[PDB]
């Protein structure tokens, strides 16, 4: 899958 | 006889934002957000993971969801019946 720059917090 | 148990897979692509895939397992797998995102990575690491695993009829109204959800939300996130 593609991140949005985001952190996932795991 | 007792009944054939399905598994629910959810099958990793490039393009679906893991933000969608996370909210998919809380929404149709009463996932909290941790678990959650832990599976949504094991899918994008591994290729594919087992959401849960259902009689026939579960499993094949998760997965028609969860399909339907991602097409409604222009996201090409596959979800598939594999029998256990
Ligand atoms: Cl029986």
């Amino acid at each position: 899958f593609r991140s949005k720059g985001e952190e996932l917090f795991t | 006889k007792p009944p054939s148990m399905y598994k629910v897979i959810l099958v990793n692509d490039d393009y679906t934002p893991m933000e969608f895939v996370i909210d998919v397992l809380q929404k149709f797998f009463s996932y909290d957000v941790e678990r959650a995102t832990q599976l949504m990575l094991a899918v994008h690491y591994q290729g594919k993971a087992i959401c849960g695993v259902f009689t026939a009829e579960v499993a094949e109204t998760k997965v028609a969801m969860v399909n339907k959800y991602a097409r409604e939300n222009e996201h090409p996130l596959l979800c598939t019946l594999e029998k256990a």
